[PDB]
Protein backbone atom coordinates (compact mmCIF):
# COMPACT_ATOMS: atom_id res chain seq x y z
CA UNK A 1 0.00 0.00 0.00
CA UNK A 2 2.57 2.57 1.18
CA UNK A 3 5.86 2.59 -0.67
CA UNK A 4 8.96 4.74 -1.18
CA UNK A 5 11.05 3.82 -4.24
CA UNK A 6 14.51 5.41 -4.65
CA UNK A 7 16.24 5.79 -8.01
CA UNK A 8 18.72 8.02 -9.88
CA UNK A 9 21.95 6.52 -8.57
CA UNK A 10 25.00 5.71 -10.62
CA UNK A 11 28.77 5.97 -10.98
CA UNK A 12 29.99 9.41 -12.03
CA UNK A 13 33.27 11.27 -12.12
CA UNK A 14 34.02 13.86 -9.45
CA UNK A 15 32.45 17.18 -10.40
CA UNK A 16 29.55 15.65 -12.33
CA UNK A 17 25.87 15.61 -11.39
CA UNK A 18 23.06 13.18 -10.60
CA UNK A 19 19.36 13.47 -9.76
CA UNK A 20 17.82 11.05 -7.29
CA UNK A 21 14.08 10.31 -7.34
CA UNK A 22 11.94 9.19 -4.42
CA UNK A 23 8.64 7.96 -5.84
CA UNK A 24 5.98 7.66 -3.14
CA UNK A 25 2.74 5.66 -3.23
CA UNK A 26 -0.10 5.50 -0.71
CA UNK A 27 0.05 9.06 0.65
CA UNK A 28 0.53 12.63 -0.64
CA UNK A 29 4.19 13.68 -0.60
CA UNK A 30 3.29 17.21 0.42
CA UNK A 31 1.49 16.57 3.73
CA UNK A 32 4.56 15.51 5.77
CA UNK A 33 8.24 16.44 5.79
CA UNK A 34 10.16 14.24 3.34
CA UNK A 35 13.88 13.52 3.76
CA UNK A 36 16.99 12.23 2.03
CA UNK A 37 19.61 10.34 4.02
CA UNK A 38 22.86 8.70 2.99
CA UNK A 39 25.17 6.14 4.54
CA UNK A 40 28.76 6.35 3.35
CA UNK A 41 31.23 3.45 3.62
CA UNK A 42 32.69 3.32 7.10
CA UNK A 43 30.14 5.79 8.49
CA UNK A 44 26.69 5.91 10.00
CA UNK A 45 23.58 7.28 8.28
CA UNK A 46 23.49 11.04 7.80
CA UNK A 47 20.63 13.40 7.08
CA UNK A 48 21.32 15.11 3.74
CA UNK A 49 18.31 17.28 2.97
CA UNK A 50 14.67 17.62 3.91
CA UNK A 51 11.63 19.32 2.45
CA UNK A 52 8.92 20.31 4.93
CA UNK A 53 5.21 19.84 4.24
CA UNK A 54 3.50 22.31 1.86
CA UNK A 55 5.60 25.51 1.59
CA UNK A 56 7.19 25.40 5.04
CA UNK A 57 10.72 25.13 3.63
CA UNK A 58 13.78 23.01 2.92
CA UNK A 59 16.84 22.06 4.96
CA UNK A 60 20.38 20.97 4.03
CA UNK A 61 23.34 19.45 5.79
CA UNK A 62 26.25 21.89 5.72
CA UNK A 63 28.34 19.40 3.72
CA UNK A 64 25.96 19.65 0.75
CA UNK A 65 24.98 23.31 1.00
CA UNK A 66 25.35 25.05 -2.34
CA UNK A 67 25.63 21.74 -4.21
CA UNK A 68 22.42 19.74 -3.59
CA UNK A 69 18.83 20.81 -4.08
CA UNK A 70 15.79 18.94 -2.77
CA UNK A 71 12.45 19.51 -4.49
CA UNK A 72 8.99 17.99 -4.71
CA UNK A 73 6.56 17.44 -7.59
CA UNK A 74 3.13 16.95 -6.02
CA UNK A 75 1.54 15.80 -9.30
CA UNK A 76 4.10 13.00 -9.71
CA UNK A 77 4.18 12.36 -5.92
CA UNK A 78 7.98 12.41 -6.03
CA UNK A 79 10.75 14.07 -4.02
CA UNK A 80 13.96 14.86 -5.94
CA UNK A 81 17.59 15.29 -4.90
CA UNK A 82 19.58 17.20 -7.53
CA UNK A 83 23.29 16.66 -6.80
CA UNK A 84 25.81 18.95 -8.50
CA UNK A 85 29.57 19.22 -8.06
CA UNK A 86 29.81 15.68 -6.73
CA UNK A 87 32.88 14.84 -4.62
CA UNK A 88 34.21 11.42 -3.57
CA UNK A 89 32.92 12.07 -0.06
CA UNK A 90 29.37 12.01 -1.51
CA UNK A 91 29.85 8.30 -2.29
CA UNK A 92 27.10 6.49 -0.36
CA UNK A 93 23.81 4.63 -0.45
CA UNK A 94 21.05 7.24 -0.47
CA UNK A 95 17.63 6.57 1.14
CA UNK A 96 14.21 8.32 1.13
CA UNK A 97 12.10 8.81 4.29
CA UNK A 98 8.68 10.19 5.23
CA UNK A 99 8.28 11.81 8.66
CA UNK A 100 4.71 10.57 9.23
CA UNK A 101 5.17 10.34 13.03
CA UNK A 102 3.11 7.14 13.06
CA UNK A 103 0.23 8.62 11.04
CA UNK A 104 0.83 5.95 8.37
CA UNK A 105 -0.44 3.62 11.03
CA UNK A 106 0.25 0.30 9.29
CA UNK A 107 3.48 1.33 7.52
CA UNK A 108 6.63 0.19 9.32
CA UNK A 109 9.57 2.38 8.31
CA UNK A 110 16.27 -0.33 -0.42
CA UNK A 111 18.25 2.78 -1.38
CA UNK A 112 20.13 3.88 -4.47
CA UNK A 113 23.91 3.68 -4.81
CA UNK A 114 25.95 6.80 -5.60
CA UNK A 115 29.67 6.33 -6.40
CA UNK A 116 31.78 9.39 -7.19
CA UNK A 117 35.15 8.51 -8.78
CA UNK A 118 -14.19 11.49 38.59
CA UNK A 119 -17.19 9.47 37.41
CA UNK A 120 -18.63 8.32 34.11
CA UNK A 121 -21.94 9.99 33.29
CA UNK A 122 -24.47 7.39 32.17
CA UNK A 123 -28.13 6.37 32.36
CA UNK A 124 -29.19 2.73 31.95
CA UNK A 125 -32.87 1.88 31.43
CA UNK A 126 -34.38 -1.48 32.29
CA UNK A 127 -37.79 -3.04 32.92
CA UNK A 128 -39.17 -3.20 29.39
CA UNK A 129 -40.83 -6.19 27.84
CA UNK A 130 -43.76 -7.58 25.89
CA UNK A 131 -47.06 -7.35 27.79
CA UNK A 132 -50.76 -7.75 27.21
CA UNK A 133 -52.95 -4.69 26.71
CA UNK A 134 -54.23 -3.59 30.10
CA UNK A 135 -51.09 -4.89 31.80
CA UNK A 136 -48.47 -2.99 33.78
CA UNK A 137 -44.71 -2.46 33.64
CA UNK A 138 -42.16 -0.58 35.75
CA UNK A 139 -39.14 0.95 34.01
CA UNK A 140 -36.03 1.74 36.03
CA UNK A 141 -33.29 4.21 35.16
CA UNK A 142 -29.98 3.70 36.97
CA UNK A 143 -27.93 6.90 36.80
CA UNK A 144 -24.19 7.30 37.23
CA UNK A 145 -22.08 10.43 37.47
CA UNK A 146 -24.69 12.78 38.94
CA UNK A 147 -27.26 12.78 41.78
CA UNK A 148 -30.74 12.19 40.36
CA UNK A 149 -31.99 14.66 42.99
CA UNK A 150 -30.01 17.49 41.41
CA UNK A 151 -31.38 17.08 37.87
CA UNK A 152 -34.59 17.43 35.97
CA UNK A 153 -35.28 13.83 34.90
CA UNK A 154 -37.69 12.73 32.21
CA UNK A 155 -38.86 9.77 30.15
CA UNK A 156 -39.57 9.86 26.44
CA UNK A 157 -40.45 7.16 23.95
CA UNK A 158 -39.76 6.67 20.27
CA UNK A 159 -41.56 4.31 17.95
CA UNK A 160 -39.39 3.54 14.90
CA UNK A 161 -39.67 6.08 12.10
CA UNK A 162 -41.92 8.15 14.37
CA UNK A 163 -41.07 11.34 16.29
CA UNK A 164 -39.83 11.11 19.86
CA UNK A 165 -42.54 11.91 22.39
CA UNK A 166 -41.99 13.16 25.92
CA UNK A 167 -43.89 11.09 28.48
CA UNK A 168 -43.09 12.26 32.01
CA UNK A 169 -40.75 14.57 33.89
CA UNK A 170 -39.91 15.43 37.48
CA UNK A 171 -38.43 18.70 38.68
CA UNK A 172 -34.87 19.25 39.85
CA UNK A 173 -34.47 19.12 43.65
CA UNK A 174 -38.26 18.89 43.93
CA UNK A 175 -41.39 16.81 43.49
CA UNK A 176 -43.42 18.58 40.79
CA UNK A 177 -44.21 16.09 38.02
CA UNK A 178 -45.42 16.58 34.45
CA UNK A 179 -47.12 14.14 32.09
CA UNK A 180 -48.17 14.03 28.47
CA UNK A 181 -51.96 14.20 28.15
CA UNK A 182 -51.74 10.78 26.45
CA UNK A 183 -50.51 9.05 29.65
CA UNK A 184 -52.15 11.05 32.45
CA UNK A 185 -53.74 8.75 35.01
CA UNK A 186 -51.77 5.71 33.79
CA UNK A 187 -48.06 6.60 34.16
CA UNK A 188 -46.21 7.70 37.30
CA UNK A 189 -42.62 9.04 37.44
CA UNK A 190 -40.70 8.83 40.70
CA UNK A 191 -37.19 9.15 42.06
CA UNK A 192 -35.24 7.09 44.59
CA UNK A 193 -32.31 9.23 45.74
CA UNK A 194 -30.84 6.41 47.82
CA UNK A 195 -30.49 4.15 44.76
CA UNK A 196 -29.77 7.08 42.36
CA UNK A 197 -32.62 5.78 40.23
CA UNK A 198 -35.78 7.11 38.57
CA UNK A 199 -38.81 4.95 37.72
CA UNK A 200 -41.70 4.97 35.26
CA UNK A 201 -44.70 3.04 36.59
CA UNK A 202 -46.92 2.23 33.60
CA UNK A 203 -50.47 0.96 34.22
CA UNK A 204 -53.32 0.21 31.81
CA UNK A 205 -50.94 -0.15 28.90
CA UNK A 206 -52.27 0.38 25.35
CA UNK A 207 -50.86 -1.05 22.10
CA UNK A 208 -50.25 2.61 21.19
CA UNK A 209 -47.68 2.75 24.03
CA UNK A 210 -45.37 0.45 22.03
CA UNK A 211 -41.96 2.15 21.66
CA UNK A 212 -38.40 2.27 22.98
CA UNK A 213 -38.50 4.19 26.25
CA UNK A 214 -35.60 6.38 27.33
CA UNK A 215 -34.69 8.11 30.56
CA UNK A 216 -32.89 11.48 30.42
CA UNK A 217 -31.34 14.19 32.61
CA UNK A 218 -31.21 17.89 31.67
CA UNK A 219 -27.54 18.95 31.55
CA UNK A 220 -27.76 22.01 29.32
CA UNK A 221 -28.69 19.52 26.66
CA UNK A 222 -30.81 16.50 27.42
CA UNK A 223 -28.60 13.46 28.00
CA UNK A 224 -30.45 10.16 27.70
CA UNK A 225 -29.68 6.47 28.14
CA UNK A 226 -29.80 3.44 25.88
CA UNK A 227 -33.52 2.73 25.81
CA UNK A 228 -35.69 -0.20 26.83
CA UNK A 229 -38.22 -1.80 24.52
CA UNK A 230 -41.91 -1.73 25.49
CA UNK A 231 -44.26 -3.76 23.28
CA UNK A 232 -47.99 -3.94 24.09
CA UNK A 233 -50.17 -6.52 22.31
CA UNK A 234 -53.94 -6.13 21.99
CA UNK B 1 -31.23 33.52 24.01
CA UNK B 2 -31.05 29.73 23.96
CA UNK B 3 -27.76 28.19 25.04
CA UNK B 4 -26.01 27.05 21.84
CA UNK B 5 -25.05 23.59 23.09
CA UNK B 6 -26.39 22.17 19.83
CA UNK B 7 -23.89 24.28 17.88
CA UNK B 8 -21.00 22.84 19.91
CA UNK B 9 -21.72 19.14 19.33
CA UNK B 10 -23.27 19.38 15.83
CA UNK B 11 -20.68 21.81 14.41
CA UNK B 12 -19.70 20.94 10.85
CA UNK B 13 -15.98 21.57 11.38
CA UNK B 14 -13.83 21.24 14.50
CA UNK B 15 -10.53 22.93 15.27
CA UNK B 16 -7.12 21.30 15.19
CA UNK B 17 -5.98 20.46 18.69
CA UNK B 18 -2.97 22.80 18.58
CA UNK B 19 -5.34 25.69 17.75
CA UNK B 20 -8.16 24.38 19.93
CA UNK B 21 -11.37 26.38 19.92
CA UNK B 22 -13.01 27.91 22.99
CA UNK B 23 -16.66 28.93 22.96
CA UNK B 24 -18.20 30.88 25.84
CA UNK B 25 -21.73 29.84 26.83
CA UNK B 26 -23.31 32.49 29.00
CA UNK B 27 -26.47 34.39 29.95
CA UNK B 28 -28.74 31.96 28.10
CA UNK B 29 -31.39 29.33 28.82
CA UNK B 30 -31.18 25.59 28.30
CA UNK B 31 -32.46 24.40 24.92
CA UNK B 32 -35.05 21.73 25.72
CA UNK B 33 -35.06 20.54 22.08
CA UNK B 34 -31.40 19.37 22.08
CA UNK B 35 -30.68 15.78 23.10
CA UNK B 36 -27.83 13.27 23.05
CA UNK B 37 -27.77 9.74 24.47
CA UNK B 38 -25.43 6.85 25.30
CA UNK B 39 -24.91 6.10 21.61
CA UNK B 40 -23.86 9.73 20.96
CA UNK B 41 -20.65 9.76 23.02
CA UNK B 42 -17.89 7.29 23.68
CA UNK B 43 -16.75 9.21 26.78
CA UNK B 44 -18.58 11.51 29.21
CA UNK B 45 -16.60 11.97 32.43
CA UNK B 46 -16.89 14.76 35.00
CA UNK B 47 -14.29 15.75 37.58
CA UNK B 48 -15.35 17.35 40.85
CA UNK B 49 -18.64 18.63 39.42
CA UNK B 50 -22.02 17.25 38.50
CA UNK B 51 -23.06 17.85 34.86
CA UNK B 52 -26.44 19.10 36.13
CA UNK B 53 -24.63 22.42 36.70
CA UNK B 54 -24.88 22.88 32.91
CA UNK B 55 -28.67 23.38 33.21
CA UNK B 56 -28.65 26.71 35.09
CA UNK B 57 -26.37 29.57 34.01
CA UNK B 58 -27.76 32.12 36.49
CA UNK B 59 -24.39 32.23 38.31
CA UNK B 60 -22.32 30.24 35.80
CA UNK B 61 -20.50 30.68 32.52
CA UNK B 62 -19.53 27.52 30.64
CA UNK B 63 -16.46 27.32 28.41
CA UNK B 64 -16.51 24.62 25.72
CA UNK B 65 -13.06 23.77 24.35
CA UNK B 66 -13.23 21.58 21.25
CA UNK B 67 -10.85 19.87 18.85
CA UNK B 68 -10.00 16.63 17.02
CA UNK B 69 -7.41 14.07 18.09
CA UNK B 70 -6.75 10.36 17.64
CA UNK B 71 -8.84 7.78 19.44
CA UNK B 72 -5.83 6.51 21.33
CA UNK B 73 -5.09 10.04 22.54
CA UNK B 74 -8.46 10.77 24.19
CA UNK B 75 -7.02 9.28 27.40
CA UNK B 76 -4.62 12.25 27.47
CA UNK B 77 -7.52 14.71 27.89
CA UNK B 78 -7.64 14.04 31.63
CA UNK B 79 -5.89 15.49 34.69
CA UNK B 80 -2.31 14.39 35.20
CA UNK B 81 -1.62 12.92 31.76
CA UNK B 82 1.46 13.11 29.55
CA UNK B 83 2.11 12.55 25.86
CA UNK B 84 2.23 14.67 22.73
CA UNK B 85 -1.29 16.06 23.14
CA UNK B 86 -1.18 16.85 26.84
CA UNK B 87 2.46 18.04 26.70
CA UNK B 88 2.33 20.22 23.57
CA UNK B 89 -1.27 20.79 22.47
CA UNK B 90 -4.01 20.85 25.14
CA UNK B 91 -3.29 20.51 28.84
CA UNK B 92 -5.82 20.08 31.67
CA UNK B 93 -4.76 21.18 35.18
CA UNK B 94 -4.12 18.62 37.90
CA UNK B 95 -7.04 20.11 39.88
CA UNK B 96 -9.37 20.16 36.86
CA UNK B 97 -13.07 20.65 37.56
CA UNK B 98 -15.33 20.07 34.58
CA UNK B 99 -16.38 17.44 32.06
CA UNK B 100 -14.74 15.76 29.11
CA UNK B 101 -16.92 14.47 26.26
CA UNK B 102 -15.57 12.65 23.21
CA UNK B 103 -17.01 10.70 20.30
CA UNK B 104 -15.76 8.79 17.27
CA UNK B 105 -15.84 11.12 14.26
CA UNK B 106 -14.48 8.70 11.63
CA UNK B 107 -17.60 9.30 9.51
CA UNK B 108 -16.99 13.08 9.40
CA UNK B 109 -13.24 13.54 9.70
CA UNK B 110 -11.85 10.73 7.54
CA UNK B 111 -12.08 10.30 3.79
CA UNK B 112 -10.82 7.92 1.13
CA UNK B 113 -7.21 8.80 0.39
CA UNK B 114 -6.88 10.34 3.85
CA UNK B 115 -7.94 13.56 5.53
CA UNK B 116 -4.89 15.69 6.42
CA UNK B 117 -6.68 18.91 7.43
CA UNK B 118 -6.13 18.31 11.17
CA UNK B 119 -2.77 19.12 12.76
CA UNK B 120 -1.08 18.66 16.10
CA UNK B 121 2.09 20.18 17.50
CA UNK B 122 4.95 17.66 17.46
CA UNK B 123 7.85 19.68 18.97
CA UNK B 124 8.05 22.25 21.75
CA UNK B 125 10.80 23.62 23.99
CA UNK B 126 8.65 23.16 27.11
CA UNK B 127 5.33 21.67 28.18
CA UNK B 128 2.18 23.77 28.01
CA UNK B 129 0.66 25.03 31.21
CA UNK B 130 -3.00 24.13 31.85
CA UNK B 131 -5.30 25.73 29.26
CA UNK B 132 -2.37 27.25 27.34
CA UNK B 133 -2.79 27.65 23.58
CA UNK B 134 0.28 27.77 21.29
CA UNK B 135 -0.38 28.50 17.61
CA UNK B 136 3.16 29.55 16.71
CA UNK B 137 5.03 28.06 13.75
CA UNK B 138 8.61 29.01 14.60
CA UNK B 139 11.15 26.48 13.34
CA UNK B 140 12.15 24.00 16.03
CA UNK B 141 15.85 23.54 16.79
CA UNK B 142 16.38 19.87 17.62
CA UNK B 143 20.19 19.80 17.37
CA UNK B 144 23.06 22.04 18.37
CA UNK B 145 23.13 23.88 15.04
CA UNK B 146 20.98 27.03 15.06
CA UNK B 147 18.33 27.40 12.37
CA UNK B 148 18.99 30.14 9.80
CA UNK B 149 17.91 30.24 6.16
CA UNK B 150 17.88 26.66 4.90
CA UNK B 151 20.71 25.62 7.21
CA UNK B 152 20.14 22.68 9.48
CA UNK B 153 18.77 19.21 8.82
CA UNK B 154 17.80 19.06 12.52
CA UNK B 155 15.51 22.09 12.20
CA UNK B 156 11.82 21.23 12.10
CA UNK B 157 8.55 22.81 11.21
CA UNK B 158 6.74 22.06 14.50
CA UNK B 159 3.19 21.12 13.34
CA UNK B 160 2.25 17.67 12.04
CA UNK B 161 -0.69 16.47 9.94
CA UNK B 162 -2.89 13.70 11.16
CA UNK B 163 -3.79 11.32 8.39
CA UNK B 164 -7.29 9.96 9.03
CA UNK B 165 -8.20 7.14 6.67
CA UNK B 166 -11.62 5.50 7.04
CA UNK B 167 -10.33 1.91 7.34
CA UNK B 168 -7.81 2.70 10.11
CA UNK B 169 -8.26 0.85 13.38
CA UNK B 170 -10.43 2.58 15.94
CA UNK B 171 -7.45 3.78 18.00
CA UNK B 172 -6.17 5.71 14.96
CA UNK B 173 -9.57 7.10 13.96
CA UNK B 174 -10.40 10.76 14.65
CA UNK B 175 -12.37 11.65 17.77
CA UNK B 176 -14.05 14.97 18.43
CA UNK B 177 -13.48 16.20 21.99
CA UNK B 178 -15.39 18.81 24.03
CA UNK B 179 -14.03 20.01 27.39
CA UNK B 180 -16.52 21.86 29.59
CA UNK B 181 -15.27 24.17 32.32
CA UNK B 182 -17.31 26.24 34.75
CA UNK B 183 -16.92 29.88 35.79
CA UNK B 184 -18.65 30.80 39.07
CA UNK B 185 -20.15 34.28 38.69
CA UNK B 186 -20.73 36.76 41.50
CA UNK B 187 -23.66 38.76 40.11
CA UNK B 188 -26.73 37.05 38.61
CA UNK B 189 -26.94 36.89 34.84
CA UNK B 190 -29.68 38.90 33.14
CA UNK B 191 -31.28 35.62 32.01
CA UNK B 192 -31.95 34.93 35.68
CA UNK B 193 -35.51 35.55 36.90
CA UNK B 194 -36.88 27.17 29.38
CA UNK B 195 -39.19 25.19 31.66
CA UNK B 196 -40.32 21.56 31.76
CA UNK B 197 -43.80 22.86 30.90
CA UNK B 198 -42.53 23.52 27.36
CA UNK B 199 -42.74 19.78 26.65
CA UNK B 200 -46.00 19.24 28.57
CA UNK B 201 -49.18 21.27 28.05
C1 LIG C 1 -26.98 16.48 15.64
O1 LIG C 1 -26.31 15.38 16.29
C2 LIG C 1 -27.20 14.35 16.74
C3 LIG C 1 -26.37 13.36 17.53
O2 LIG C 1 -25.49 12.61 16.70
C4 LIG C 1 -24.87 11.54 17.46
O3 LIG C 1 -23.98 12.06 18.41
C5 LIG C 1 -22.87 12.80 17.87
C6 LIG C 1 -22.14 13.33 19.07
C7 LIG C 1 -22.01 11.87 17.02
O4 LIG C 1 -21.51 10.83 17.85
C8 LIG C 1 -22.83 11.22 15.90
O5 LIG C 1 -22.00 10.22 15.31
C9 LIG C 1 -24.14 10.57 16.49
O6 LIG C 1 -24.98 10.09 15.45
C10 LIG C 1 -27.93 13.74 15.55
O7 LIG C 1 -28.85 12.74 15.99
C11 LIG C 1 -28.46 11.37 15.72
O8 LIG C 1 -28.58 11.01 14.33
C12 LIG C 1 -28.15 9.67 14.04
C13 LIG C 1 -28.22 9.48 12.54
O9 LIG C 1 -27.42 10.42 11.84
C14 LIG C 1 -29.02 8.66 14.80
O10 LIG C 1 -28.46 7.37 14.61
C15 LIG C 1 -29.46 6.37 14.32
O11 LIG C 1 -30.07 5.87 15.50
C16 LIG C 1 -31.16 4.95 15.26
C17 LIG C 1 -31.74 4.54 16.63
O12 LIG C 1 -32.85 5.37 16.96
C18 LIG C 1 -30.65 3.73 14.44
O13 LIG C 1 -31.77 3.06 13.87
C19 LIG C 1 -29.64 4.07 13.29
O14 LIG C 1 -28.87 2.90 12.99
C20 LIG C 1 -28.70 2.72 11.56
O15 LIG C 1 -27.54 1.94 11.28
C21 LIG C 1 -27.54 0.59 11.83
C22 LIG C 1 -26.23 -0.07 11.45
O16 LIG C 1 -25.19 0.53 12.23
C23 LIG C 1 -28.77 -0.18 11.32
O17 LIG C 1 -28.82 -1.45 11.95
C24 LIG C 1 -30.06 0.62 11.62
O18 LIG C 1 -31.21 -0.08 11.18
C25 LIG C 1 -29.97 2.02 11.02
O19 LIG C 1 -29.88 1.84 9.60
C26 LIG C 1 -28.72 5.25 13.60
O20 LIG C 1 -27.66 4.75 14.41
C27 LIG C 1 -29.02 8.97 16.30
O21 LIG C 1 -29.98 8.16 16.96
C28 LIG C 1 -29.34 10.44 16.57
N1 LIG C 1 -29.18 10.73 17.99
C29 LIG C 1 -30.02 11.50 18.69
C30 LIG C 1 -29.69 11.67 20.14
O22 LIG C 1 -30.99 12.04 18.17
C31 LIG C 1 -28.66 14.83 14.77
O23 LIG C 1 -29.23 14.27 13.59
C32 LIG C 1 -30.54 14.83 13.29
O24 LIG C 1 -31.56 14.28 14.15
C33 LIG C 1 -31.92 12.88 13.96
C34 LIG C 1 -33.14 12.64 14.85
C35 LIG C 1 -32.17 12.50 12.47
O25 LIG C 1 -33.41 13.05 12.03
C36 LIG C 1 -31.00 13.02 11.60
O26 LIG C 1 -31.25 12.70 10.22
C37 LIG C 1 -30.84 14.52 11.79
O27 LIG C 1 -29.87 15.08 10.90
C38 LIG C 1 -27.70 15.96 14.39
N2 LIG C 1 -28.40 17.04 13.71
C39 LIG C 1 -28.00 17.54 12.54
C40 LIG C 1 -28.84 18.65 11.98
O28 LIG C 1 -27.01 17.11 11.95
Amino acid sequence: QVQLVESGGGLVQAGGSLRLSCAASGFPVEVWRMEWYRQAPGKEREGVAAIESYGHGTRYADSVKGRFTISRDNAKNTVYLQMNSLKPEDTAVYYCNVKDDGQLAYHYDQGTQVTVSSSQVQLVESGGGLVQAGGSLRLSCAASGFPVWQGEMAWYRQAPGKEREWVAAISSMGYKTYYADSVKGRFTISRDNAKNTVYLQMNSLKPEDTAVYYCAVMVGFWYAGQGTQVTVSA
Amino acid sequence: NLCPFGEVFNATRFASVYAWNRKRISNCVADYSVLYNSASFSTFKCYGVSPTKLNDLCFTNVYADSFVIRGDEVRQIAPGQTGKIADYNYKLPDDFTGCVIAWNSNNLDSKVGGNYNYLYRLFRKSNLKPFERDISTEIYQAGSTPCNGVEGFNCYFPLQSYGFQPTNGVGYQPYRVVVLSFELLHAPATVCGGTLEVLFQ
